[PDB]
């Protein structure tokens, strides 16, 4: 910072020399040593993480059919409450590298027919699912899913 | 216009954002698969009115590119059922927005759910395309899927799979959209004789150049290749026996599957030819020279060479038949026509020194040799100041 | 070294028609000691012709089919089972079977040895990701299994490769059940799964 370029010039000087570690030991070496002293004497986690806290409610396990041990995969759900009335199970699809990407969902319209409740659960789905945001995890899927059961129970009630 | 669409584009794609907090507590449901797409397509249609006809496709290649900027699939799925039906009103004409799709970068062999939803959509709009519109498309299509490369990743392959049953579908000839001799074009353009294509084609297009296989066989000509001329000086070679000077075969009307036979070299033509005498005229008509322009065909120097090495095997198999054995006539036709063809320089001489070199390299039939010089006296003492000693 | 020098001249066809009279003359010429190509064949070409990565782009639609076809038709004659020199040349040389093939109805003769080698590098192809022209010729292998079969051929397929073809996408699937007693439950499962 203020009078230290002789250290500066000699280094760049000495640079690209192949005597350099030689030619600062042989004008160096003896200043040191002598007067200081001498010398001394499957499933990626991410899913595992996930799965961890959702909610009991959910008994989601994997789909029996499809291939497996691949970057997509496919979670098939259970439903298992004494409130809510029997629906068709539903199945998602989340590809590889799950986060910072948008999965889908499987669709089957003539599942849900032979009673205007469950078009009202299908319009309900659609309702919802559309504006929900991107790269959301399956929490919000799955919780979506769940309340539109109770909110489809209270207009059939 | 642009900002207006952007605003209700804006508007009708947005998933909001203070939504999904505090949430579950409207009693509201947003607007359904009928009625969204009713405001959104009366606002589309308003912008439409006021839209000229050059200015009708350029939005479109915008609307596509704010399509492909969306990241929510289930949405995606969504414009794409508003698409779908923005062309049955005759707004959009599905013939313009087939390509506009493709046309973005965005649609590589990555995004095979959007892969997967454009084959589809585009397979279901393929009903007002004409002929012209399904040679256009299916070129790019077959290009595009040229980009593939021959090994990938089979997680999505049957996403991919979809072209080749649309393509199949295309290719139906009971449909008869195209005639498939403009079809075969294309293949036959991108995939001449000889070349493979690629993988992902698979078996069927190997079986659609089959069918043509009769069609070759109405232009088959019986023993074409065994056919010759006879060599002349009066003029106007006939176009029948003229064959391609760069590759040495006969021109071909279109790119039919031809036979074997009409692919390979005819050397034996140009042989009997030059083994004769009086080739002078006739040798630059078949080659398609003028003589006077500056050409130096390296090729050509090769058969050259290819008579001289055989004029080494007639001077030694017997050569005592006969007190000249039918050779020195041949020597001296060897003598007049090699140096005319070096007169003009077409064949350039240490090309011929080297080719000679490498030739009898191997072989070591040295028997006769009294001529072999001698020719080449004829080129030393008649070309002694027009060169260097380089040669 | 003959089949060497005949299979790299196999790949300059591109018309289905022309290599198909290539296969056929090759079928005579391999019925001259079809005894042996059908141990040959399928013992080192066929290993041959997929250890590497590019060498399957090669087997392609007009080749791989009408080799697909080749091998089809030898297998089911040396399952049936023409010179005396073919006596004379096979007298002398013995051949150890185990050492070339340790194998991972009787399992000793090497018709029942390689023909189920073969199945094992057919499980590994399809089993194998990353879908190539391989996956083509694999679903080329036994779909003319059973268009020449009016009706064991087949009897040496491992029980592992049947849940293989609806993984990879009929009628085939309940042809390759066998019909066994054994085999009932595991046909049951398999078209199951439709």
């Amino acid at each position: 910072q203020y009078l230290c370029q002789p250290l500066l010039d000699a280094v760049l000087a000495n640079i690209r020399s192949p005597v350099f570690n030689h030619s600062l030991y042989r004008t160096f070496v003896p200043a040191m040593t002598a007067i200081h002293g001498p010398p001394i004497t499957s499933i990626p986690s991410v899913l595992q993480g996930e799965v961890a806290r959702l909610d009991p409610k959910f008994l989601v396990n994997l789909d029996p059919s499809h291939c497996s041990n691949n970057g997509t995969v496919h979670l098939i759900c259970k439903l298992d409450d004494k409130d809510l009335p029997s629906v068709p199970p539903l199945e998602l699809s989340v590809p590889a590298d799950y986060p910072a990407q948008s999965p889908l969902w499987i669709d089957r319209q003539w599942q849900y027919d032979a009673n205007p409740f469950l078009q009202s659960v299908h319009r309900c789905m659609t309702s919802r699912l559309l504006q929900l945001p991107d790269k959301h995890s399956v929490t919000a899927l799955l919780n979506t899913w769940a309340q539109s059961v109770h909110q489809a129970c209270l207009s059939a009630a | 216009m642009e900002t207006q669409l952007q605003s209700i584009f804006e508007e009708v794609v947005k998933t909001e954002v203070i939504e999904e907090a505090f949430p579950g507590m409207f009693m509201d449901t947003p607007e359904d698969e009928k009625t969204k797409l009713i405001s959104c397509l009366g606002a589309f249609r308003q912008f439409w009115g006021g839209l000229s006809q050059e200015s009708h496709e350029q939005c479109i290649q915008w609307i596509v590119k704010f399509i492909h900027g969306q990241h929510s699939p289930k949405r995606i799925s969504f414009l794409y059922d508003c698409l779908a039906m923005a062309v049955e009103t005759g707004l959009l004409p599905p013939r313009l927005v087939c390509e506009s799709l493709i046309n973005s970068d965005t649609l590589e062999w990555e995004r095979t759910q959007l892969w997967a939803l454009t084959f589809k959509l585009v397979r279901k709009i393929i009903g007002g395309v004409d002929y012209k519109g399904v040679r256009d498309l299916l070129k790019v299509i077959l290009e595009k899927i040229l980009t593939i490369p021959n090994t990938v990743s089979s997680a999505v392959v049957q996403q991919l799979l979809a072209a080749r049953e649309v393509i199949a579908y295309i290719l139906e000839r009971n449909a008869c959209l195209l005639p498939a001799y403009f079809a075969v074009t294309e293949i036959r353009k991108l995939y001449p004789e000889g070349k493979l294509p690629h993988w992902l084609l698979g078996n069927l297009v190997s079986d659609f150049v089959d069918t043509f296989r009769p069609t070759a066989r109405i232009n088959s000509i019986c023993g074409r290749c065994s056919l010759l001329p006879v060599v002349n000086n009066s003029g106007a070679i006939c176009n029948s026996w003229k064959l391609d000077p760069a590759t040495l075969r006969f021109p071909l009307k279109g790119l039919l599957p031809y036979d074997k036979d009409l692919f390979e070299p005819q050397t034996a033509l140009l042989r009997y030819v030059l083994e004769q005498p009086y080739s002078r005229d006739m040798v630059c008509n078949m080659l398609g020279l003028n003589k006077q322009h500056k050409q130096r065909c390296p090729v050509l120097e090769d058969q050259l060479v290819d008579l001289v090495v055989y004029a080494m095997e007639r001077s030694e198999t017997e050569e005592k038949f006969d007190d000249g054995g039918t050779s020195q006539l041949l020597w001296q036709h060897l003598s007049s026509q090699l140096i005319f063809f070096v007169l003009f320089q077409f064949a350039s001489f240490p090309h011929m020194v080297l080719s000679l070199h490498q030739k009898l390299a191997g072989r070591g039939l040295i028997k006769g040799r009294d001529h072999l010089m001698w020719v080449l006296l004829q080129f030393i003492s008649g070309s002694i100041q027009k060169n260097a000693l380089a040669d | 070294w003959f089949c060497n020098n005949l299979i790299k001249e196999l790949l300059k066809e591109t018309r289905k028609e022309h290599t198909l009279r290539a296969v056929e003359l090759l079928y005579s010429i391999f019925c001259l000691d079809m005894q042996q190509v059908t141990l040959v064949l399928l013992g080192h070409i066929l290993p041959g012709l997929l250890t590497d990565s590019s060498k399957w782009h090669s087997l392609m639609d007009p080749p791989g089919t009408a080799l697909a076809k080749l091998a089809v038709w030898c297998a089911l004659s040396s399952y049936s089972s023409a010179s005396t020199r073919q006596k004379k040349r096979h007298r002398e040389d013995i051949e150890d079977y185990i050492s070339l093939f340790p194998l991972d109805v009787n399992m000793r003769d090497p018709l029942n040895r390689v023909l189920a080698n073969l199945f094992l590098l057919i499980s590994s192809i399809l089993g194998s990701r990353t879908a190539g022209p391989h996956t083509q010729f694999v679903q080329w292998f036994m779909e003319e299994c059973v268009d020449c079969l009016e009706q064991s051929v087949l009897q040496f397929m491992p029980f592992t490769t049947v849940s293989e073809l609806v993984k990879v996408s009929k009628v085939v699937l309940a042809i390759t059940d066998l019909s066994l007693p054994l085999g009932r439950q595991v046909a049951a499962k398999a078209i199951a799964a439709l």
